[PDB]
């Protein structure tokens, strides 16, 4: 996906009201978050660096 | 739940099964979502019309 697909600084709940979410898990509305949350070190190792679209860690 | 047992009726009120014996089941899971653990639970223990429930019976009887 990463390798030929859409940008990491993709919010997961996004929109402009947030008590409407899909689900009651809130993780940070990011997929580095997401994956940082769930102890994927792999996953975040990979995202930090990648030579297609690398994540800011500073992402808000 | 008139008698008081309790262990053998949770499991009644909560069970899944899996594989063919799945009609045989009252709880289930519709989807999972990290801690999130969306699920259907069977109301055959409703008081809304439903004479003699099993709320009455824990309540009352």
């Amino acid at each position: 996906l990463v390798e030929n697909g859409a940008d990491v600084h993709l919010r997961a709940c996004g929109r402009f009201f947030q008590k409407h979410q899909g689900t009651c898990f809130y993780f940070g509305e990011l997929p580095l978050s997401l994956a940082a949350c769930t102890k994927q070190w792999d996953v975040v190792t990979y995202l930090l660096e990648n030579p297609h679209q690398p994540a800011s860690l500073e992402a808000t | 739940a008139k008698e008081g047992k309790i262990e053998i009726f949770r499991h009644i009120l909560q069970r899944e099964f899996s594989g063919p014996y799945q009609p045989l089941s009252r709880k289930f899971t519709e989807w999972c979502y990290g801690p999130v653990r969306v699920s259907l639970y069977d109301l055959s223990s409703v008081d809304s019309w439903e004479k003699n429930s099993v709320l009455e019976i824990i309540a009352f009887h």
